[PDB]
């Protein structure tokens, strides 16, 4: 589950929607980086659109000639709200004149093209559930059973284009509405614009404190060398927080480090607990600037998740966070992501045990025992599965000394598996 | 006359997965062992050896809930603080893994005090206090 905030003219704007593993446009994110989440094969990816205020939908009446004076019986508009060049275009059918053929059109490409009668409900329901009308929804005007007259390519039109300006609070409008939704990640659609970076990082913080740590991922602008990707890492600090370095290309488009965030949290989330990106493999066909040994250290001590080909195929160098500028009571381990992921993971699970230890447990010694028995067994588990290495969890002495009677502390710490 | 000291059994506190059962009446449980006995070629004397372990617990009281009924097989834990009172040192044991052995859905006569019996066993032990 990746929150994709596209920015694209297609997708439902201010509403979360997933696709299964079945845009079209190169300047619309619903595929120019809609491919870059689905090539990291996640097991479904979740979208929401970014778009000016100042945008509406596109609308189209049309008029019957059966009876002298035209009435209104049919209205067709866009699907999703746009001001794209939707043509549609009307004719009498040639053999009956009580049938209208409808021949819709993406631009001008036929798209799709029937035939029927002039019974309104026939056509509308025709329109809206038939195979190749997934860029159009017709609605009725009134009950009637006459004819349309004959138009051609009529442009639906009213609205405006979902790239029209991708702006500070437009963007924040996606954090907003993933407020009410859990993810396994979300990632930044491509604008390295430092100020909705900056927000995301109070918005995932925020989350922390509400203890929703979706793993945020995000990229440097185009305009950045080695020194200006590095001091933008330094810039956070956050375990949850990820900037890629390097642009990329897979196909046509120089992605910006921000903009291969998405296949890189793609990546990332579908590899799991399990499965760490240190030294696997990616889509992409090239990745610059490069880095040499000094460089890559450099990178990666700053904070940087570093992209190389350094070899035939291009290698993420090392699976890092923002936290990789470490403090010195938590060990490197914890600067990388999985692992960050897996600490999340035990801690919903902790969650999962504290509500199943709820105050009918007395706040005494036999409790806490209790307690940490409990969550000791889960990590003897968790090791015969072979995930931990070592655990030791234990009564948090430093917080539970003032704890007052309601309130109970504890700590858990645990060694895990390497992979060079 | 130095004194002495009786650990009264009214004096049991079970807690039983967690939540302290106050009904209980009495409990038992013992650790068993295959002996082993092994005769040697040589010498008349058996050996024995601790082979391998295995718990068996039971416990009696009032009836007053269907916990146990709906607790069914799993598993779960018991402790057992066997304060003593005259002298400060409680003692407090821990039973890993307890399963029932059967479920005690109904028991019951027509004119006695309704009491439930269980008896399972139980993976491990571990002496908390003493």
């Amino acid at each position: 589950r990746l929150a994709m905030p596209i920015r694209a003219n297609w997708g439902d704007v201010g509403k979360v929607v997933t696709i299964k593993n079945d845009g079209d446009d190169m300047n619309y994110s619903a595929f120019k980086l809609g491919k870059l989440a689905l090539l990291g094969n996640v097991k479904e990816l979740l979208l929401y659109r970014l778009v000016d205020g100042n945008q509406k939908k596109g609308t189209l009446t049309l008029k019957d000639t059966t009876e002298n004076s035209a009435k209104d019986v049919i209205k067709l508009e866009t699907k999703y709200p746009t001001a794209r060049n939707f043509n549609v275009t009307i004719k009498s059918n040639l053999v009956d004149s009580d049938k209208k053929d409808f021949i819709f059109f993406e631009n001008t490409k036929q798209l799709f093209s029937s035939s029927i009668k002039g019974t309104i409900d026939e056509i509308v329901l025709e329109i809206n559930s038939n195979l190749d009308n997934e860029y159009v929804i017709a609605t009725k005007v009134a009950d009637s059973d006459t004819i349309l007259a004959n138009v051609v390519n009529q442009a639906l039109e009213g609205g405006n284009d979902g790239c029209t300006s991708i702006t500070n609070e437009s963007y924040l409008k996606a954090l907003e509405e993933f407020e009410r939704y859990s993810f396994d990640s979300f990632v930044l659609d491509g604008v390295a614009d430092e100020a909705l970076q900056e927000t995301t990082k109070a918005w995932v913080a925020k989350n922390k404190e509400l203890g929703k740590d979706i793993l945020l991922f995000l990229g440097g602008k185009t305009e950045d060398n080695i020194k200006q990707i590095n001091d933008k890492s330094k810039s956070f600090n956050d375990e949850n927080i990820v900037n890629v370095g390097s642009s990329a290309y897979y196909e046509n488009i120089k992605y910006t480090p921000s903009e291969v965030a998405v296949y890189i949290a793609a990546l990332s989330v579908s590899k799991g607990i399990t499965g760490s990106i240190c030294n696997a493999k990616t889509i992409f066909e090239e990745v610059e600037p490069r880095l040499s040994q000094s460089e890559v250290k450099e990178c990666l001590k700053s904070g940087t998740l570093v992209l190389d080909f350094d070899d035939g195929d291009v290698i993420i160098v090392d699976d890092v966070n923002t936290f990789k500028k470490y403090v010195d009571d938590k060990n490197e381990a914890m600067g990388y992501i999985s692992n960050i992921m897996f600490i999340n993971t035990i801690n919903k699970d902790t969650s999962l045990k504290r509500k199943e230890f709820v105050g009918k447990i007395f706040n005494d010694a036999t409790g806490q025992t209790t307690v940490i028995c409990a969550l000791k067994k889960y990590f003897e588990e968790l090791m015969s599965q072979g995930i931990i290495s070592e655990f030791n969890v234990d009564i948090d002495t430093e917080l539970q000394a003032t704890a007052k009677a309601d309130e109970f502390y504890w700590k858990w710490d645990a060694v895990k598996v390497d992979v060079m | 006359i130095e004194e002495a000291s009786f650990l009264n059994g009214s004096d049991v506190v079970i807690l039983i997965d967690g939540v302290e059962e106050l009904y209980m009446e009495e409990i038992k449980a013992d650790f068993e062992q295959d002996e082993q006995s092994i005769k040697l070629l040589g010498c008349q004397n058996e050996i024995s050896r601790v082979g391998t372990t295995k718990g068996s617990f039971s416990l009696n009281g009032y009836k007053t809930d269907s916990k146990f009924a709906k607790l069914g097989f799993r598993s779960f834990e018991i402790i057992y603080n066997l304060s003593n009172s005259e002298t400060l040192g409680y003692e407090s044991i821990r039973l890993k893994n307890c399963r029932l052995k059967k479920l005690p859905l109904i028991n019951s006569k027509a004119g006695e005090i309704v009491k439930i019996e269980v008896e399972g066993s139980f993976r491990g032990y571990d002496l908390l206090n003493e």
